[PDB]
Parts: structure tokens; C-alpha cells; sequence
């Protein structure tokens, strides 16, 4: 009845979406082929119903290179997806935002926009867009920019939520990573309501310590991020003692036109053998979620101040003990809020306990907490990325590639100055000021 | 006879209403199917104050449930006690206001209040002699607060010669359920002050304390909280729902407790509250009833009357008792606790007695006090709002859907003027 | 006694009549085979008004079915409930009129009209005292509009001292079923306002809104849309088919409703209209039936009465009811809505009561109000005809079958004159 | 009862008619041999019943060369057709309009007319004629123009509908198409009630894109044509909630005696494996049919205005959503009507769902939409074709073949100015005018 559509861009987007839609299929009790053996609406939010008993997702898979889309076609989820949406080009952007935004990006953007319009007109009470894309990827960044511009032009005032993949400080897999990051962030700073950040090194630390897995393939990381996505969406997808919506998320998290860069966290993340020797109480999971060693962005909030917080509890939950835990964490010393935000908390509750996938790394739980914090600890990450980009650009490396692929110098200069101003404003707002 | 219309807004409104109509059905002996199954005839002697008769001896509540988000309506319709409401009453929108006064008062407000006013005009046709309106809502959310404000303004415009009672769930002082409370709270408070009759301010953490300490519940839930609130409301309305030795009604309460147009914010309370185990070790009697009523620990609003003076007090008793003990002991209360009573209102006392006891109990009592301890609540809300607004945070989306800065300035000025008048009337000679 | 003859022209008439003669059989307890199997004897005391008795207590309808194309009869003749008609009545032509006025009034319809007049004169050479004719045609097509107008002028000559009522289906404002509506409509009204006594204007999406909103149906087929036009049709002629405390008849309505010869375009309406699930929660009584009549939501013609004033109003109640409620409320309607009634007709209300309830319902009522809101219906049609005729679009296919541009001069001028006098009477004083 | 005869001329008509009459027997349950395994008339308007249980068609197959008719006799549909009607000459016209209209046309025109009066007298309520003729060829252009003169005089005012094969702009089978087309149109402009236009290059895109077939042989292409053909007469042969006859479209789609050139369109056209993942609702097939990528003529309607429209639904269709879906089309701005046509739609419904021939490309479907919009977008088709012919006549190429076979040079000038007159009038009426 309130319809939200998901756009998955790049190889990271496609894999994360595969994991996320798998998790949705287990959550709503639907078989991979579309049949099925509080519950029934819920699936009408995502799974559009066809003439027969089959249900089909509202997903729009788009890529330039065809290999990953061929893989997802050949995967076990071959019947579920509607074959038309799997849009593939012929060659990738090869970590070139110029290629992914100007040269080839305009030859397929018309088709993806046509499919978006078809799906959005198909639904009734459209809510918004969820964009699953990376930052290092050239196609990811270019299509992110292009699709943000096109969707903002077409649909005026709707929710546009992004689940990015922040570049890691020490872990690195690209060389034009600072260029891609600066360009995409400058382009999509003004065209997104609220953009979450996820980093791979942080997830690797979490999986190494909290879950104690020595062989953490990308499947486990994708499973984790899918769990956060499902937790944030379960409020719309299910009924609870206190519901919360995407507009609620925006209006309670982001206070300013530019400062809309929160970070996600999930709890509890404990292993299988350690499940038996733990109690899993509301207060203890709340403390674990607020623990700085569980955050999924490699930035310790001890260097900064929390500015806004939203927590969704799901499962059997009592609002009294939720209140007690929130009050004691508010009165704790190490967590420090801003002076001009006397109330910095937003609580939501859901009656549906999370369900664990078969063969997954996590264990079955009766209570789950998802946390989304808008803080100032992201300023250090912005500063580090800006410093890396400036150091790389000081002697004009790869600029010949970028300029040859239809660029100029004003774009780089304006992106640099724009992120300098954004970091300055972020720090000035986050820091305490007299009066 | 003296018909009264119930309006419910927001998730709080729907949940409190579900519990309240649970209470009313149990009180009047109405089966969940909607057909009378009781034995006593005194309840059916006056059944039409809340319910409405229909063919095949069915009874339909005079309820108007409406909320922007459809989840609450889906839950109440699918769950039990959904077989007696009339579907035309169930009004629902497309999307919740998202804790936004602008969206709850300007964007969906127009269409939603048009539809709900049409339904209100339809409902008031069947009433024989309209007595007043009831509106149970919250000042924290967006849809409930803003749309209830708009609905109250339009209903006041349509029916000037009528009264409306508002049961507002004031945001808790110690904890905030949401982030942006103060803007919504201040705007709704100013609108209510301009265009309401009386307000029974009910808090959440005070009720948490009452349910944990006095009732001794380890894990109290919204079901229990709404149970207590519904009990208070049923106790308030039983005065004109039922016969009694000394009857009272809504206009009596209003004229006894609104000495001035801008001073109509009340504080409720209920007695007795005894656990299932510790109920056999106390004899239920008027002394312990009154003493339990008149102690701050058993106050349903998070304020301590020790810092203020009871401007006026109403006690609505139930069950079978005697006015002798009732009066002589509330007199003892007045004598012993004189220092906390105002001086320029001699005999600041109103008492009413019903005849039908609450279900499963020998006798109970409801307290409604107009005091000056709400001043601390108002000034705390003012401080939070003025800080958050001088930072100018969250402001430009309240501006982005119709409003701008002078409305916030005027709301703050009006609320501060009300606070100043409240204090200077408390400290009068 | 007081015989009536029912005519059906066009596809709608054979479709509307397919369900019209279905409810009449249910009212009179007539089996599809044609043999009476009822129990009550109040049906047969006046059974000859519509049905015609034949040998061996078999009754056959007094109606004739006609169309230029043979597709329509093959559905009703071969289908169920086609056993009771007399096969002589089923007049059908060679080819359809093809949504052309000229082909239905001059070229093709001229041959068949001699084959239907000789049936009408034969139709009730046995009819003891003819009351009048009922015509059920459409204003959009060719056969229903073209010949049905030609049939009226021919019938007018043979029976001048008689009344005829046309249950026409005037075209929709928002949607056009066929592209060339304004040519057929204007060319038909120019001859209607000359030799007809009274007209029931009906829209199609006005039935769509009522069925979707009030009746809560998602897929209303023509089987259900036409089923509501039947109920209005049976209500008008139920006064002289059944005993009543205050009887009326077709000649009584015409004199009460037509202050001037050129003003006989009406607006029907029916009540109550309750779903199959939302009816147990509402008690049926006289109050809401009159309230449900006068709101713009429940009316069968898509025209808002708020922009105009009722000239006269006639309500034909049914069921069993005390008369006091019937008339004590039409004063309140006249008092509460005093701004929506013309001033120079004091007491502009006609009422009538029957004594047989509609099947499956406790009571019901029918509203037929000659309002001035028809003013906007003719402006819109004349507006579309104004622009289209200026470019002579589609005109080269009317001039080729007898007509000419000279004919179109009168149709627009007479319409423009008629719509002006239909308005300056509202503004008169 | 009301009878219409079909005239199939040339290998275009015969090949279309081979699959055209393939569909009718499937619709009416007629075995190829004439035996049998709504119902009971159905076939009485097409299948003239004979003494035995056999039903014979009402077709007049005519050609100059004996090639294309030969496989019809030796095909699987050998017994169905009555052996007399298959009129054949001895040699073709060789894409020569002159040969098929003056030299060899006359020596055989008197034989086809004999079988017309033979069949016209056999029927009772004759309604009109169906013509299946192309434009590029000789026997399909010159010969059928002779018929239009012969049938017009014999039967004054009856229905004359042509299902032409418009020559493609880019695709070009022949080399003298600009000579055959302009000569055909000028002569048959005044002897045609309405002429549905079909282009050959347009059906490739429909089969390649919408249906996703890489090998679109003429067997599969001609299948997509008979569906509209069986759609125009789908109300005569079956009972519907709102019936339409052949004079309805003839009256609703011809605002002027010259402007009678509509263009067909069919929907839904979806594949077999994609059927399971489509809802197939009345609301979308109205939009699916109207999209500019689904028309069967390579002329995008966005360049012009919709003079009029006509829709014929069928199956489990409810007249409300048809009213709803059509109503919202006027709001959407990909449609653009003329000012003097405030009401510009016609709707017809039917109770018979379409039936798919076994082995065909289409899948079983419960609904069908067949739009016939007279629109200004066809004005570019004449002007573009007129440019090609005007280039030929500049240096009189290929003329000597025409002049020596029985035509004059003056006749060529008249056909040239006639298309200029039609183009001028059609654009002038289509474009707005003062007052
Ligand atoms: N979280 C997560 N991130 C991934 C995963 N796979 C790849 N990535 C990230 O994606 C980045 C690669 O960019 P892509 O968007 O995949 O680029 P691409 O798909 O090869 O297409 P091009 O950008 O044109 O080369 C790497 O830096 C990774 O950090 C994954 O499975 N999980
Ligand atoms: N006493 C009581 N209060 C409740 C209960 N449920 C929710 N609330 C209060 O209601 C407030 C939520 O505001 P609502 O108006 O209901 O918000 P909503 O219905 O989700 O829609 P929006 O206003 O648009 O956000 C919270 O601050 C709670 O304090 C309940 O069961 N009992
Ligand atoms: N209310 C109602 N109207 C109908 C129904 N069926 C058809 N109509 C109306 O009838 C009109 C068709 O015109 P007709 O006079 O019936 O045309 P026809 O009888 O098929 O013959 P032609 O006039 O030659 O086309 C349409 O505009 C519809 O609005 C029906 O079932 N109910
Ligand atoms: N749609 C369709 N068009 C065809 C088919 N076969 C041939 N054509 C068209 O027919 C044109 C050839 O002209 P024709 O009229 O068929 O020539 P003909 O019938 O052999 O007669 P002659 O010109 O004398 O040889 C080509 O340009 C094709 O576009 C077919 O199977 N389907
Ligand atoms: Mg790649
Ligand atoms: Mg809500
Ligand atoms: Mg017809
Ligand atoms: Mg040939």
C-alpha cells in the first residue's frame, strides 16, 4: 500500500541485493520459485502479486558489464526475478566515473528510466527509492549520479535512501578511489535525503572479533548488510507496538540540508557456540549496540559527538525496560550528545522476531536491535578522504584519462571546494558553541 | 439522552480507544458479537449515551477512528472486538504524517478533516441531545497532534454551544519517545489553549512508576498502561452514564474547574491500585481510598503537588458508600493538608457519588485536580523548545510545508504569557 | 385496468428491459415459465397493468422489443427468461444504424417503423383504458436515438390524449462511449422537447460513483449497473400496481412536476443503498432515507444540485411506515436546506406512500426532483456541439442520407433558446 | 446473416490469407477437413454452410502467376477451400503497375467479377468487402485498383475496407516502389471507405523486442497480422456487452472523405516464458497498446496528433476499468487531440477471449486490445514516400517500361499533384487554423 522500489547498481549492488532478496524470501515465507506452502498487507510492500500464486520482486538490477548479471540469472533465484528488469550493457566503466557518467552511461539510462517509470506507475502508494551502490566502482558512482539526477527531475519530493559502501582508510582495492569518491559525493550531496555508510574493513573486524570466523568470504558481509536492511524495513513490512516510517527516519535523523550522513549498527552479533552461554536481555543488547566496537564504519565515536540516534527493537520487547536502558545510556558519561539537542533519541518497536537464514553465520535470536546514528565522527573520514584526493591530485595523475573521457578542471576544483565547505560546516555544527 | 461523541486520533488514540471500548462493553454487558447478553436492567435503562441501538437488537459504538497511516486500522479491524464497530467509521489515509506538524496540519489535513467532518455531521444527526465531544490523542506525534488540532478548530467553528474534553498524552519529562517533541508540543499547546474547553493531561513515565511500584508489575506493557487510562476515563464518564445519590456531569465538572478561560489543564488520578496478591490484606474503605488519592506517588501526571497548591479538586466516587464518611474525611484532608491549598478559594472542593461499583471491586474513586504544578511541566517544555529553536535545528522543513519563523515566535510568546499568568495567579494575595 | 405499454429501443433498452422484466416477475411471483406460483393474493388483484393474462393462466408481458441489428434479440431470445415473451413482439431489422442519426430516422428506420406501429395498435386493442407509454432508449446511438425519436412522433399522432415517459440515458460529461455523441444528442433533444411529457435524465458514471462508493463494489458490470436503473423504474410505477395509504400515478406526477411545457427534464434517485456487509450495522428507518435522498453523493444524474435550486420535488415512499415521519421530516429538509429551494413555488414538495415493501428490504423510497441543475448538463453538450460543428467534422456523412446544414441550424438555436429559459426562470422573481 | 466477403490478391494476400483463414477455423472450432468434434450464428457470416456437414469459406483467391496459389492447393488446407474460387492466371505482372492494370489485368478481371456476383447473390445480408493487397507488387497494386472500380459500380454504397502492406521507409524489397505506390493511392483514394495501414519493417521490431524472437520468418510475422484482422470482425461473430459493426469504425474514424488512413495496433504481445511473470490486467494493456513502441507502422505518434481512436476489448473485461483506464489517458500528455474533437474515443467489448494457434509465438491470454487510431503521424509517411518518387521522375528513370505498356506521361503528373493535395489538406486540417 506504501510502495518502495530498490535500484541495485554495480557488482556490489547486485551481490548485496541477491543476499537481501534471499533474506526477504525467508522472512515472508515464500519459496524461490514464487509459490508458498501478521502473515497473509506485508508482501504487497515488496512482492507484487501476479495472476497465479507467484509473487515477483520490485527490484531493478542494472549493470554495464554482463558477467555478474549472468551469474545472478544462472543462480538458484532464476525463476523469482522478472526477466525484463535485469538490464545489462556490454562493457563496464572500468573504475572511470567519467565513462560511467558521460560516455556510455547515457546510452542505457533511458532504458533504466523507462523501467523505473513502468514500475512506479504499476504501484499505487509509492513511498520511495532504496539505492544499493558502491563508491569505488566507476559504474556504481556514474550511475548513482545519473539516476539521482533523473529521479529527482522526474519525481519531485519522495524518499531517496542510499546504502553506500564507504572506502576503507587502510583496506584498499582501487587507485582512482579518491577521485571516484570526491566526484560522486560532490554530485550526490544535494540529491539525497539520507545516505547510510557501510565500510568493508569495519565489517571484517566485526566478523573476526564478535562472530569469530577465520574465513570471512563476501557472503557473510553481504548477509550482515542484508540483516541491517531488513531490520530498517521491518517497520513498514510488519505491525508493532510502535511503528516508524521512512519519513520518520529522515525527520528524526537528519537535522540540516547537508548533514545527512548517518551510520548503521546491528545487535546482537554473536556466534553459535556462544549462544547457549548468553542471556540476550534488552538492556545488554542495547549496551552492546551502543558499544563503540560494534559500529560498522571505521570511526570511533569517542572522537566525536552523537547528534541524533534511532533504534528499532524487534521481537518480544517491553517499552519500560527499553526506557530504562535508554535513560541509563543517556546518563552514562562516555556517550556525549550535543547541547542544542536535549532529546536525541527515537525508539521504534516491532512484534516480528528476526529469522536466521539456513546455513548462516549468525544464530537464532528472539530480540534484535538496529541502530542508525547521525554523528560527527564521519568528519574525520571526510577529512582523510579529502587529504588523500588532494595529495593524489597535486601532480595531476590519471587526469589525462578523466579529461580525455569528457571532463574539465572546474569539476575537480568545485568538488574539492564543496567538500572543504561541507567538512567545515559539519565540524562547526558538531562542535559546541557558546550561546 | 445527553449524547456524547468519541473521537480518536493517532496510534495512541486507536489503542486507548480499543481498551476503552473493552472497558465499556464489559461494564454494560455487551457481547463481542454486539448483542446484549447481561442480566441487570439498570445498564440498559441508559444504554444510549455511548452506544446506538440498531435492528436485531444490535449496539454500535459512537466511535470515530481516524489516522493517516493504515496499520493501526488494519490491526484493530483484524483483531478481536472488530466485529461491533461500523466500517464507515474507520477513516484512514495514505501515509503517516511522519512526526511532522506541517504534514499533519496542512498537507493531508484538508482532505482528512473534510471527510471526518462529513462523518461527524452524519453521526450527530442520530444523537437526540448532544452533550459534548471526547478526543483522546497525543501531543508528541505528528498526525494525532496536528490533525486533532485542525479537527478541534473546525468542530469548535461548527458547534459553538458545546463542550469538548481532550485527553492528551503529554510527552514525558525524563525521556522522549521521539526526537522533535518541543515544536509539536508547543504548537499543539497553543492551539488547544486558544480553542479548547478542558484538558486532562496524562503522562507516561508517571504511569510507568505507578504500574511498577504500586501494582508491582515486573514487565508492564502498553496494554496495562491503556487499561489504567481507560479505567480513569470510564470512572469520569460513569457519573452521567449511571445513577447515583449525588450525580454530576461534564458541564458540572467544567464549571467547577475552569475559574478562568486560560486555566483548564488538569491532573487525574485513580484509587485503589492493589496487586492480585496484596489485595486480601487490606480492607477497602473510604479512608484508605482518599489517602491513596491524595498522595503524590499515586498521581498520573509527572508532577509533584508539594511544589504547588491545589487550586481546585474533584472526587468522583463509585460503589455504595455514605456521604458522611466521604465528606467528613475529605474535610480531615482539608484540615491536615491546609498548607497546600489556595487561600482565595474557600471550599475548593467538589464531590460526586455514583451507585454502580467498578467491575470486580467493592468501591473505587477518581480524582481530578486543577493545580499549579503543571507550571513546571510547561516551563521545562518551554526551555527545551527555546534551546532547540535558538539553534534553528529541524526548522526549515517545518518552513518547507507552509510555516515560517514568526509562527514559532508567537507560539513561544503565547505559551510564556500563559506560564507567567499561571504563576502570578498561584502567587496572588 | 389503467393499462400501460412499454417500449424498448436501442441496445440499452433491450438490455435495461432484460433486467426490468426480471424484478417485475419477482414482485408479482411469476415463474420464468410464465405460470403464477405465488401465495399472496394481493399481487393478482391488479396484475393486468403490466402483464397480460392468456389461456391456461399464463401471463405474457405487454412490451415490445425492437432494434435495427439482430445481435440483441439473440441474447435474450436464446438465453434464460426468454420463454415468457410472445415471439411476435421481437421486432428486429437488417443491419444496425451504425451510430448515425440519419440512418436511424430517415434512411433505414423508415422501413421498419411501419412494422412496429401495426404492432402497437395491435398491442392493446385489448387494453381497457390505456394510461400511457414507457420508452427506454439511449441518446448516444443511432437506433435508440434516431428511430426512438421517430417512433415518438408517430405514436403522438395516433394517441394524442395520452402521456409518455422516456427513461432516457443522457450521455456522460467526463467520458464519451462513442466519438460522435454531440450530433446524436442535440438532434434528438430538438424533437424530444416537442412531443414528450416527461423525461428521466440518467448518466452512466453517476451510476459508477454510486456503485463504487456507496455500494462498495470494485467491478460493477452492466448486469449490476442496470440493476439499479430497474429499481428506480419499478418504484415510479409501484403506486398504481399496489394499494397505498396515499396513492399516486403517472398522470399525477406529470401535473405536479411540469410547470411549463418545455421544462420536463428530471433527476431520479434511490435510497437506501447499503452493501451486503455494512447493512446489519445500520437500522432502517424513515430519518436516514430522506437524508440519503438529498445529498449530491446519492443521485443518479451526474450534476451537482448545490449550484442550482429545486423547482419541485416528488418522493414516492414504499414499505410500511407511519405518515407522520414521512412529512415531519420534509419540513426539516425544507427548513435546514431553505437556500436550495425556489421562492415562487411555496410548498414545492409532493409525497406519496405505497404499502408493499421491495423484496428483501424493510422499506425504501424514490426521489424524482425537477431541478435547475440540468442547466449545466445542456450547456456542456451544446458547448461540444458548438466547436465540432464549426469545422463541419463528421458532417459529410449526415448530409448524404437526407439531412442538410439547414437542419443543424434549428437544433442549436432551439437548444440555445431552451437552455436560456431553463435558467432565467431560476433567476426570475 | 450479415455477410462480408474477403478478396485476397497477390502473394501478399494469399500468404496472409493462408494464416488469416487458419485463425477463423480455430476460433469457430472448424477442423481443416470441415468436420467438428457463443456456440449452437458464429460462422454464418464467414463459413457458408453446404449440404453436408462441411463449411466452405467465402474467400476469392486471385493471382496472375500460378506459383503462390499452387502450395495452397497442395497445402494442409486443401479440402477446406472450394476448388472453384482459386482463380489463377498464367504469368505475373513483374512489379509493373501498367501490366497489372491495362494489359493482363483486363483479360482476367472478367473472371473474378463472375465469382463475385456468384457469391454476392448466394448471401442474404451482404455488408462489405475485405481486401488484402500490398503496394510494391504488380498484381497487388494495379490489379486490385481495377477491382475497386469494378466493385464500386456493381455495388454502390457498401463497406470497402483494405488491409494494405505499406512499403517501408528504410526496408525496400523492390526497386520501383515509389512508382507503384503513388499510382495506386491516387486511383484508390476515392474508392475506399477506410484503409488500415501496415508496414513490414515495423513488425520486425515488435517481434524482435516485444516478443524476443531472433528468427522472424514470414510465418511468424503473418501470424501477428491475422490477430488484428480477426479483431476488427470480432464483434460480428460473437456477442458482447457493447457490440460494434463495420459501419461503426467507418463512421467513427472518417472525419473527412479524404482522411481515412488509420493504422492498426495489437496488445498484449508478450512471450511464453515472460507470461508467468506478468499480471496482464485491463489497466496496463490499455497503456501497453498505446505506447509508441507497439504500433505496427514505423511512424512515432509523438510527432503528430491523434485525429480519433477506436478500441475493441474482449474476454473477462469489466466496463468500469475500461472507463477508468481510458479516462486517465486524456490526462497523460503523450496523447494530443485536435481542438475540434473534445470526445475522441470509441470502445467496443466482447465476451470471447482470444485463442492462440498451437505452435505459435504468442501465449494464451485472457484479454486483448486492438487500437485503430487515425492520426496525423501518417502524414510523414506520404511526404517521405513522395520525396522518393519525385526524385525518380526528375530524370524519368524506369519510365520506358511503363509508357510502352499502355499509359501516358500525363497520367504520372496527375498522381504526383494528388499526393501534394492530400498532404496539404491533411496537414492543414491537422494543424490548427484561425477562427
Ligand atoms: N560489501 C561488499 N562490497 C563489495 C563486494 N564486491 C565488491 N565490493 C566493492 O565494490 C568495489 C568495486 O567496484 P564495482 O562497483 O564492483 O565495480 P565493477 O562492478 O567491477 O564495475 P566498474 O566500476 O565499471 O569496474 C570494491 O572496491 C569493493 O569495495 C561485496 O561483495 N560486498
Ligand atoms: N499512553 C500511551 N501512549 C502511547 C501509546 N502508543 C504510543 N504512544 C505515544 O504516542 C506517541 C506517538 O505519536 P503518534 O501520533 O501516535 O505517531 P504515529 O501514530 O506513529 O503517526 P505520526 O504522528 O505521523 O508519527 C509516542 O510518543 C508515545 O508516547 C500507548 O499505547 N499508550
Ligand atoms: N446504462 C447503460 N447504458 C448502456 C448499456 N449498454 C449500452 N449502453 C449505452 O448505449 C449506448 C450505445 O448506443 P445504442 O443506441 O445502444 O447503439 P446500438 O443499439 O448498439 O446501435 P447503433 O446506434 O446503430 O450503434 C452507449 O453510449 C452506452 O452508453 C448498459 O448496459 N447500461
Ligand atoms: N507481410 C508480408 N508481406 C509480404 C509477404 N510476402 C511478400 N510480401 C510483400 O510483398 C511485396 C512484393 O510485392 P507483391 O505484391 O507480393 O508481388 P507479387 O504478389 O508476387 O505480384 P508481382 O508483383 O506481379 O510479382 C514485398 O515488398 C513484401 O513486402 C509476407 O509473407 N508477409
Ligand atoms: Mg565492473
Ligand atoms: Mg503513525
Ligand atoms: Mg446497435
Ligand atoms: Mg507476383
Amino acid at each position: 500500500m506504501r510502495e518502495c522500489i530498490s535500484i541495485h547498481v554495480g557488482q556490489a549492488g547486485v551481490q548485496i541485493g541477491n543476499a537481501c532478496w534471499e533474506l526477504y524470501c525467508l522472512e515472508h515465507g515464500i519459496q524461490p520459485d514464487g509459490q508458498m506452502p501478521h502473515h497473509h498487507d506485508s508482501f504487497n510492500t515488496f512482492f507484487s502479486e501476479t495472476g497465479a500464486g507467484k509473487h515477483v520482486p520490485r527490484a531493478v538490477f542494472v549493470d554495464l558489464e554482463p558477467t555478474v548479471i549472468d551469474e545472478v540469472r544462472t543462480g538458484t533465484y532464476r525463476q523469482l526475478f522478472h526477466p525484463e528488469q535485469l538490464i545489462t550493457g556490454k562493457e563496464d566503466a572500468a573504475n572511470n566515473y567519467a565513462r560511467g557518467h558521460y560516455t556510455i552511461g547515457k546510452e542505457i539510462i533511458d532504458l533504466v528510466l523507462d523501467r523505473i517509470r513502468k514500475l512506479a506507475d504499476q504501484c499505487t502508494g509509492l513511498q520511495g527509492f532504496l539505492v544499493f551502490h558502491s563508491f569505488g566502482g566507476g559504474t556504481g558512482s556514474g550511475f548513482t549520479s545519473l539516476l539521482m539526477e533523473r529521479l529527482s527531475v522526474d519525481y519531485g519530493k519522495k524518499s531517496k535512501l542510499e546504502f553506500s559502501i564507504y572506502p576503507a582508510p587502510q583496506v584498499s582495492t582501487a587507485v582512482v578511489e579518491p577521485y571516484n569518491s570526491i566526484l560522486t559525493t560532490h554530485t550526490t550531496l544535494e540529491h539525497s535525503d539520507c545516505a547510510f555508510m557501510v565500510d568493508n574493513e569495519a565489517i571484517y573486524d566485526i566478523c573476526r572479533r564478535n562472530l569469530d570466523i577465520e574465513r570471512p568470504t563476501y557472503t557473510n558481509l553481504n548477509r550482515l548488510i542484508s540483516q541491517i536492511v531488513s531490520s530498517i524495513t521491518a517497520s513498514l513490512r510488519f505491525d508493532g507496538a510502535l511503528n516508524v516510517d521512512l519519513t520518520n527516519f529522515q525527520t528524526n535523523l537528519v537535522p540540516y540540508p547537508r548533514i545527512h550522513f548517518p551510520l548503521a549498527t546491528y545487535a546482537p552479533v554473536i556466534s553459535a557456540e556462544k549462544a547457549y552461554h548468553e542471556q540476550l536481555s534488552v538492556a545488554e543488547i542495547t549496551n552492546a549496540c551502543f558499544e563503540p566496537a560494534n559500529q560498522m564504519v571505521k570511526c570511533d565515536p569517542r572522537h566525536g559527538k552523537y547528534m541524533a540516534c534511532c533504534l528499532l527493537y524487534r521481537g518480544d520487547v517491553v517499552p519500560k525496560d527499553v526506557n530504562a536502558a535508554i535513560a541509563t545510556i543517556k546518563t552514562k558519561r562516555s556517550i556525549q550528545f550535543v547541547d542544542w539537542c536535549p532529546t536525541g533519541f527515537k525508539v521504534g518497536i516491532n512484534y516480528q522476531p528476526p529469522t536466521v537464514v539456513p546455513g548462516g553465520d549468525l544464530a537464532k535470536v528472539q530480540r534484535a536491535v538496529c541502530m542508525l546514528s547521525n554523528t560527527t565522527a564521519i568528519a574525520e573520514a571526510w577529512a582523510r578522504l579529502d587529504h588523500k584526493f588532494d595529495l593524489m591530485y597535486a601532480k595531476r595523475a590519471f587526469v589525462h584519462w578523466y579529461v580525455g573521457e569528457g571532463m574539465e578542471e572546474g569539476e575537480f576544483s568545485e568538488a574539492r571546494e564543496d567538500m572543504a565547505a561541507l567538512e567545515k560546516d559539519y565540524e562547526e555544527v558538531g562542535v559546541d558553541s557558546v550561546e | 439522552m445527553r449524547e456524547i461523541v468519541h473521537i480518536q486520533a493517532g496510534q495512541c488514540g486507536n489503542q486507548i480507544g480499543a481498551k476503552f471500548w473493552e472497558v465499556i462493553s464489559d461494564e454494560h454487558g455487551i457481547d463481542p458479537s454486539g448483542n446484549y447478553v447481561g442480566d441487570s436492567d439498570l445498564q440498559l435503562e441508559r444504554i444510549s449515551v455511548y452506544y446506538n441501538e440498531a435492528s436485531s437488537h444490535k449496539y454500535v459504538p459512537r466511535a470515530i477512528l481516524v489516522d493517516l497511516e493504515p496499520g493501526t486500522m488494519d490491526s484493530v479491524r483484524s483483531g478481536a472486538f472488530g466485529h461491533l464497530f461500523r466500517p464507515d467509521n474507520f477513516i484512514f489515509g495514505q501515509s503517516g504524517a511522519g512526526n511532522n506538524w506541517a504534514k499533519g496540519h496542512y498537507t493531508e489535513g484538508a482532505e482528512l478533516v473534510d471527510s471526518v467532518l462529513d462523518v461527524v455531521r452524519k453521526e450527530c444527526e442520530n444523537c437526540d441531545c448532544l452533550q459534548g465531544f471526547q478526543l483522546t490523542h497525543s501531543l508528541g506525534g505528528g498526525t494525532g497532534s496536528g490533525m486533532g488540532t485542525l479537527l478541534i478548530s473546525k468542530v469548535r467553528e461548527e458547534y459553538p454551544d458545546r463542550i469538548m474534553n481532550t485527553f492528551s498524552v503529554v510527552p514525558s519529562p525524563k525521556v522522549s519517545d521521539t526526537v522533535v517533541e518541543p515544536y509539536n508540543a508547543t504548537l499543539s499547546i497553543h492551539q488547544l489553549v486558544e480553542n479548547t474547553d478542558e484538558t486532562y493531561c496524562i503522562d507516561n513515565e508517571a504511569l510507568y512508576d505507578i504500574c511498577f511500584r504500586t501494582l508491582k508489575l515486573a514487565t508492564p506493557t502498553y496494554g496495562d498502561l491503556n487499561h489504567l487510562v481507560s479505567a480513569t476515563m470510564s470512572g469520569v464518564t460513569t457519573s452521567l452514564r449511571f445513577p447515583g445519590q449525588l450525580n454530576a456531569d461534564l458541564r458540572k465538572l467544567a464549571v467547577n474547574m475552569v475559574p478562568f478561560p486560560r486555566l483548564h489543564f488538569f491532573m487525574p488520578g485513580f484509587a485503589p491500585l492493589t496487586a492480585r496478591g496484596s489485595q486480601q490484606y487490606r480492607a477497602l474503605t473510604v479512608p484508605e481510598l482518599t489517602q491513596q488519592m491524595f498522595d503524590a506517588k499515586n498521581m498520573m501526571a509527572a508532577c509533584d503537588p508539594r511544589h504547588g497548591r491545589y487550586l481546585t479538586v474533584a472526587t468522583v466516587f463509585r460503589g455504595r458508600m455514605s456521604m458522611k464518611e466521604v465528606d467528613e474525611q475529605m474535610l480531615a484532608i482539608q484540615s491536615k493538608n491546609s498548607s497546600y491549598f489556595v487561600e482565595w478559594i474557600p471550599n475548593n472542593v467538589k464531590v460526586a457519588v455514583c451507585d454502580i461499583p467498578p467491575r470486580g471491586l467493592k468501591m473505587s474513586s477518581t480524582f481530578i485536580g486543577n493545580s499549579t504544578a503543571i507550571q513546571e511541566l510547561f516551563k521545562r517544555i518551554s526551555e527545551q523548545f527555546t534551546a532547540m529553536f535558538r539553534r534553528k535545528a529541524f526548522l526549515h522543513w517545518y518552513t518547507g510545508e507552509g510555516m515560517d519563523e514568526m509562527e514559532f515566535t508567537e507560539a513561544e510568546s503565547n505559551m510564556n504569557d500563559l506560564v507567567s499568568e499561571y504563576q502570578q495567579y498561584q502567587d496572588a494575595t
